[PDB]
RNA sequence: GGCGUAAAGCGCACGCAGGCGGUUUGUUAAGUCAGAUGUGAAAUCCCCGGGCUCAACCUGGGAACUGCAUCUGAUACUGGCAAGCUUGAGUCUCGUAGAGGGGGGUAGAAUUCCAGGUGUAGCGGUGAAAUGCGUAGAGAUCUGGAGGAAUACCGGUGGCGAAGGCGGCCCCCUGGACGAAGACUGACGCUCAGGUGCGAAAGCGUGGGGAGCAAACAGGAUUAGAUACCCUGGUAGUCCACGCCGUAAACGAUGUCGACUUGGAGGUUGUGCCGGCGUGGCUUCCGGAGCUAACGCGUUAAGUCGACCGCCUGGGGA
């Protein structure tokens, strides 16, 4: 991917001037009508070498965790992980996914037992209300943990949209030494990101571009 | 008023390194140029140049190794209110030789090792580590 | 404050060109003129402490400029303090 | 080593002595540096040997005395001297806003008092009362007159001042700040013990003035008591001229000056180019790094530095 498709889908358009992070000055091209512009001429190579690092990562069977939890981007990140043989999170990043893996693993096992029970008839011999509670627990356990259910252990990499919206996963990785590749807007803090990528992390077109880039390139890595 | 331009130069270096500035600029002086030649020749700064005839401006190009500042600690030692001179036998050791002390001797502004090799003492300008 | 005409007059008198307004003699002479003028103001307005602080600033500044001229050139100094009618 | 809140920034300043001193060259060689010479008694400390049966002890030999003086040399830095320079500091021009100060004058609203017209039995006060006031006509309302004090609205974490402080309008005298263009001087600077000045309110002296308010005082209530809180009166004082006092939680509980270090949202006054982008001075709120015991401070620092000053050293006594 390149400057053209970024500038066409709405990558370059940033957040307002009163919200930039002074650590985002060098990647800023300029300003217009009190909204910033992200310098694509820097965005393209850093992003593509992050894609190169990730392509190398999937070739060593390193599992990637897709991290995007905005309401209008849950289906985009889930599809990108669905079409990629990966693990993902698109609802509220629980405090303790990564640093507290020992206890979240128990709720993952609980979701596994409920998912066996869901396609099993187990909720017939119960009194129609305990079974309903089981179904609601299944619903919420799918909503939250249904993207990392088969992970089985800690991951090796992270891909993030709006590093500050998901700063908890960034900090959890930095607690555990998981390298992170995060779409870092002007309003984002990159001090916790190893491979950073400027670009509009809200515009659905730009976001699905970054997502398709990483998904296709991980597909390429697993092709090898 | 400004009463220690050397202190201002060390402060500008320190603050620029703490703010990750690439280079610092200041009013120039011959003595500042000697200090900066010692700094650059010992690998603490990268480069410097002087621009201007009637009002020279001295720019120091700072250097960072793994992102972090090369100048770990720099301190004024002899100051206008307390001048500090050492004989050749009492020249100080900064960080046990890993650092340097910038010494002004009768032969010019030099490092503590050079002053010890030349067998001279002088005013102890600053510790650099 | 001194009017423009008074300033022009003293500046021509004590400066060595029509445009010399920064030299010590002109500064000392302008301060002396304002001090002398304000003597009458402070004979009538004894309680005007706030303006007297500015008067004292003029006196201190003239003292500083006169001592500077003395340590820089004695001859111009004695000529000035005789022309201006100052003790020292 | 400290000084926002633990003890600690003088109430604020001007400023002599003292301390410190932007930049270029020359010159000096005082400080500084180097070498040498004389002296720095011996003993003692230190080392390597010896004999006391060993150690104490003694003792051979060897190093130190870190200073002073003189002579001979270097001249980077500091100092002196000379000439400069303009970036600091200052002067001039034009303009800008201002409760900055001193004096005089005046306007309107309100309270109180005096005289009067209408008029009658209440007013006033409070939790409730009572003291007080009213038929000798109050309270209410309308008019005329006197006097003192303060200036509603504007009004603003707005402005001006060194601080204390400064608020209606006009005039006279007067200080400072900021901005933009250039010129001019050419380090004339910064800090400051002692000194000196200014310094809220209360208070003191002399002479005035006195509407309102109000220490004291008197009465009425409250209460177990109530030298109070509440009520009704009310004198100093509050006001003016001059002199004195010199203190406040005189506070940002934060000394002054200079330089440097990511950001966002307000106010006010300048000024630039075409409501829009630049560039100035002071000012509000948040917050980054950093700092901090924490609370917090955070380009208006409590951050990073330099110059000078003031102060602290457990609580009580004090």
């Amino acid at each position: 991917v390149s400057m053209r498709d970024m500038l066409k889908a709405g990558v370059h358009f940033g957040h307002q001037t009163r919200y930039w992070n002074p650590k985002m000055k060098p990647f800023i091209f300029g300003a217009r009508n009190k909204v910033h512009i992200i310098n694509l001429e820097k965005t393209v190579p850093m992003f593509n070498e992050a894609l190169a690092e990730l392509n190398k990562i999937a070739s060593r069977k390193g599992k990637i965790l897709f991290v995007g939890t905005k309401r209008a981007a849950s289906e985009a990140v889930k599809d990108a992980a669905l079409s990629c043989d990966q693990f993902f999170v698109n609802h509220r990043w629980l405090g303790g996914m990564l640093t507290n893996w020992k206890t979240v693993r128990q709720s993952i096992k609980r979701l596994k037992d409920l998912e066996t029970q869901s396609q099993d008839g187990t909720f017939d011999k119960l009194t129609k209300k305990e079974a309903l509670m089981r179904t609601r627990e299944l619903e919420k356990l799918e909503n939250s943990l249904g993207g990392i259910k088969d992970m089985g252990g800690l991951p090796d990499a992270l891909f993030v949209i709006d590093a500050d919206h998901e700063h908890i996963a960034i900090k959890e990785a930095n607690n555990l030494g998981i390298p992170v590749f995060a779409i870092v807007d002007t309003n984002s803090d990159p001090d916790g990101v190893d491979f950073v990528i400027p670009g509009n992390d809200d515009a659905i077109r730009a976001v699905t571009l970054y997502l398709g880039a990483v998904a296709a390139t991980v597909r390429e890595g697993r092709s090898q | 008023s400004m009463q220690d331009p050397i202190a201002d130069m060390l402060t500008r270096i320190r603050n620029g390194q703490a703010a990750n500035k690439a280079a610092v600029t200041m009013p120039s002086s011959k003595l500042k140029v000697a200090i900066a030649n010692v700094l650059k020749e010992e690998g603490f700064i990268e480069d410097f140049k002087v621009e201007g005839d009637t009002k020279p401006e001295l720019e120091l190009t700072l250097k960072y190794f793994q992102g972090k500042a090369v100048v770990e600690s720099i301190q004024r030692v002899s100051r206008p209110g307390l001048r500090i001179y050492k004989r050749k036998d009492e020249l100080p050791k900064v960080m046990a030789g890993l650092g340097i002390a910038v010494v002004s001797t009768s032969k010019g502004v030099m490092t503590d090792r050079a002053a010890r090799q030349a067998g001279l003492g002088g005013e102890i300008i600053c510790y650099v580590a | 404050s001194l009017s423009t005409e008074a300033t022009a007059k003293i500046v021509s008198e004590f400066g060595r060109d029509a445009n010399d307004t920064g030299s010590t003699e002109v500064q000392v002479a302008l301060l002396t003129a304002q001090i002398n003028h304000l003597q009458g103001h402070f004979a009538e307005h004894k309680k005007d402490h706030h303006s007297r602080r500015g008067l004292l600033r003029m006196v201190s500044q003239r003292r500083k400029l006169l001592d500077y001229l003395k340590r820089k050139d004695v001859a111009r100094y004695t000529q000035l303090i005789e022309r201006l009618g100052l003790r020292r």
